[PDB]
């Protein structure tokens, strides 16, 4: 488990927020994301 | 005219508290589906002070 996701809509057409642990730091942003349909990073 | 300005004049329900919806998708005031596209009771949720 690396992130987390949340919102409304999670479609771009209102805000989103995406929280993520990049290795060591942690990083959390709000925008207009369009995720792709099955989230997940590849490693 | 400074049409730069712009406030909302239309949405579904009332903003709780610091809730910041930016969303510009056109709002449905009529009971017949307004299917994203402009009209009477299909409005554009902001407008612009001038
Ligand atoms: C992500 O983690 C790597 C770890 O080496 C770091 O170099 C990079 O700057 C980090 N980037 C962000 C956006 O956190
Ligand atoms: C929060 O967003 C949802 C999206 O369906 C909406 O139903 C709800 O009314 C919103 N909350 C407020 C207080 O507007």
């Amino acid at each position: 488990i690396r992130g987390w996701i949340f919102g409304t809509t999670l479609d771009s057409k209102t805000q989103s927020l995406l929280i993520v642990n990049n290795a060591t730091n942690v990083v959390i942003k709000v925008c207009e994301f369009q995720f792709c349909n099955d989230p997940f990073l590849g490693v | 005219g400074n049409y730069n300005y712009l406030y909302r004049l239309f949405r579904k329900s009332n903003l709780k508290p610091f809730e910041r919806d930016i969303s510009t998708e056109i709002y449905q005031a009529g009971s017949t589906p307004c299917n994203g596209v402009k009209g009477f009771n299909c409005y554009f949720p902001l407008q612009s002070y001038g």
